[PDB]
């Protein structure tokens, strides 16, 4: 453990905190909280604060439900932006039923359940290293986002340079000051697109860090008069934003994906994991790509994956295996976008990997032939299938997969399906300006 | 096609 | 007791107060006061200050009447906003006839009378936990409210965030510095809607805290260049504002609603209380919802109650029983809106509950099958009846209820009925712009 | 109907 | 009439 209770009281005592946010994550991934004064810290640490647990369901909530707000001590963070009379601190909390049973509708509790299932298979840790990409848009006089990018930079370019600006540098330094472990940063392919990579950590810690990273990036960009968005594809004809996930499975404290005496230096467990991810890839796409805009990124020609295949070196593979081996042996899933809920995406990815491991599925041959050259029919006879083209197709695929349903439980399944079906129905009935530009004068 | 994000600079 | 006369005199001596507000509440719930210099503090504490007692009647007063202004020492509060040359302090005072008899036309004295009647039944305390919620509207250049909300937030969202603004956080902290006991706060469902929950306390103290909370919220919102309104439904098609009242009855210092060996862990006293609230629900609606706009909130589809029923988990029940039990066992009445007079609403609710207890009425079966599913005729055969749809209908229902008439006495009854009838008559004869938009060109 | 405030965001 | 100053708020 990193913090104990007495440390928490002492820290708030010297730091003079007056406002505490007990933050949690709903189905859609947006950060929610209930706020208490510092005088209620004792009640909060006693797992006694109640709130409406239906707020997790989002806009599809029906009835009020009372749940507890068990906080996590290790997630205690003091926000650097002082709020006038006193500072603000945050806790990331789990959701519990009034009888003490953890709430089955909490994505974080679902991820913990999947991790418990993984521990039941003999493994100890499941590490995640994320590569979240985001865009920076300039604000106007009224303080709302515009469509102008902050710089005309390029891949790994030294575009922002010195002499002020460099919002990425300020974000990285500020995150370092808050206890984050930033690995490296660079300018992304598209103009105004940036990437910051964290050090790999535990799954729950990685998801918490992803949520905090989104919050901090948005706040700091707002400070610099900029808009930061994790939209998968804000602009057409320009590279999209991905959240490539580097997954590594550990057994008895050592990497279980590494085997020095096998081909590609990969263990049989790694091959089973890859097979499991390949088998369910079309099924969990609805969870890893939960928005309508997510499937405008999944188009050819922008390094985003479009077919189910794994490789060590290829143009936009679904699964990529980095050259580094040993302790750092990992499998990278590149279909995930930053708009996905980290807990749900990690849950479905881990469930697919464990399904591959449990049934000892055989991984297909790696692809190193530039499948983009061959036609869709010219590659369908192989083991290469296409990812769902729309959110509705991905929802249809996700409903049919039995394993992926248990990956997040019946409550999350029904509420996620209802919310996404409403979202798709709203989009499909709209009349977009493109249609008027194409048909109003022609017809 | 097959390369649009990289060659978008032109 | 919390303060004595010597403590008050000493506190004003060092704090250098020059203005003292002897505030009280009229029929309509607006805060009234008579102001004295600090040199008259001795006369005030002697229960010797006179004023026109007809000001309690509001706009229906006909004749001047001399009344005394007995202040309550425990309500002494020093306002944080200094009035240049000297500070301002307030007392919440009772109204007394010149012969020493408490004035029957004072809502606070009426609530005290109802509490005395409750004590005559063997009970000791009547605790109220309020959940007032309000809207924040931006001010224009001329400093008058507009129809633009302060934020496009959601239910329990982290919408205001850090970096300034966050008027809810400032209100909560400031209230904490004034001696309020704030439980928790969150963003409400509608954009620009916020809720702050107090810790439960005695009925008189809770009503005093509600009035002080309204005053402080309005003042602080005015400081931030915002307009705070407790209007039940300021906007159409958007969530309304309620003042859900959590009621708990205590006998000999223990919760009388709790019984570990009974079903739902509810005592027979709790069932009698629920039956009493159900029986008179259509009758005290005029008091708990005293405005014309109050009944635009009582419409289906916005979680506001519309039918007389009680449940533990349902979509918009009139009476909701939270899952927490034991000392915190309570019954929540969700029909009340913040525009209601706290003293009168508490009086009628307590009178209905005591009527249920005194006659040992049988509570109806709880409903858990979404009454909104069937039609009005398809549910009228059950015990589910409709709340009044207009202020006039509620006034008609309230007049016919014999028990509810004595809940506030003859003076309050006649003056409230006269004022509300005038209010309804003014509304029903108006020609609203909706009528012109609908009929000026069509006909 | 039966749900308007929750889906008001759409 | 007989009440105009008090009722002027309406
Ligand atoms: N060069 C890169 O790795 C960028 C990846 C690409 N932006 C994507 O959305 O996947
Ligand atoms: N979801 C809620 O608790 C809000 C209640 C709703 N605003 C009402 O007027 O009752
Ligand atoms: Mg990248
Ligand atoms: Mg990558
Ligand atoms: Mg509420
Ligand atoms: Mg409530």
């Amino acid at each position: 453990a990193k913090y104990t209770r007495e440390d928490i009281e002492k820290l708030v005592k010297e730091e003079n905190v007056k406002y505490i946010r007990l933050q949690f994550t709903d189905i859609l991934g947006t950060i929610k909280n209930v706020e208490i004064p510092v005088s209620q810290l004792g009640k909060a640490l006693d797992n006694k604060v109640m709130f409406d647990g239906s707020s997790i369901e989002g806009f599809v909530r029906i009835e009020e439900s009372d749940m507890y707000l068990y906080p996590d001590l290790n997630t205690f963070v003091i926000f650097p932006w002082t709020a006038e009379k006193g500072k603000v601190a945050r806790f990331i909390c789990d959701i519990y039923n009034p009888d003490g049973t953890p709430f089955e509708g909490d994505p974080r509790n679902n991820l913990k359940r999947i991790l418990k299932e993984m521990e039941d298979l003999g493994f100890s840790d499941f590490n995640l290293g994320p590569e979240p990409e985001f865009f920076l848009f300039k604000l106007d006089e009224k303080g709302e986002p515009t469509l102008e990018l902050n710089d005309k930079g390029g891949y790994f370019d030294l575009a922002p340079t010195d002499l002020g600006e460099n919002c990425r540098r300020d974000i990285v330094l500020e995150l370092e000051e808050m206890g984050f472990e930033i690995e490296a940063s660079h300018h992304e392919v598209a103009p105004g697109q940036h990437e910051i990579d964290f050090k790999y950590a535990g799954a729950v810690r990685s998801c918490d860090d992803i949520q905090t990273f989104k919050l901090v990036v948005k706040t700091i960009a707002r400070k610099h008069g900029l808009h930061a968005t994790f939209m998968p594809k804000p602009l057409f004809g320009v590279n999209g934003s991905g959240m490539h996930c580097n997954l590594s499975l550990f057994k008895n404290g050592v990497n279980a994906f590494f085997d020095e005496n096998a081909d590609l230096q990969l263990s049989e467990t790694a091959k089973h994991f890859i097979a499991g991810i390949v088998k369910h890839a079309t099924s969990f796409t609805a969870v890893t790509n939960p928005t309508v805009n997510s499937y405008k990124r999944l188009v050819p020609g922008y390094e985003a994956p479009c077919y189910v295949a794994w490789s060590a070196q290829n143009r936009s593979p679904l699964i990529r295996i980095p050259a580094s081996r040993g302790i750092s042996t990992r499998v990278e899933v590149r279909s995930v976008d930053p708009a996905a809920n980290p807990y749900l995406a990690l849950s479905v990815l881990l469930a697919a990997g464990l399904d591959g491991i449990k049934n000892k599925l055989e991984a297909p041959a790696p692809i190193d032939r530039n499948i983009y050259v061959m036609s869709k029919e010219e590659r369908m006879e192989n083991g290469i299938v296409d990812l769902p083209a729309t959110l509705a197709e991905a929802l249809e695929e996700f409903k049919s997969n039995e394993v992926m349903v248990k990956a997040l439980g019946e409550h999350l399944f029904e509420h996620f399906i209802e919310a996404k079906e409403i979202e798709w129905d709203m989009f499909r009935t709209q009349v977009h300006p493109w249609e008027r530009e194409q048909y109003m004068s022609q017809y | 096609t097959f390369r649009q994000g990289d060659m978008s600079r032109f």
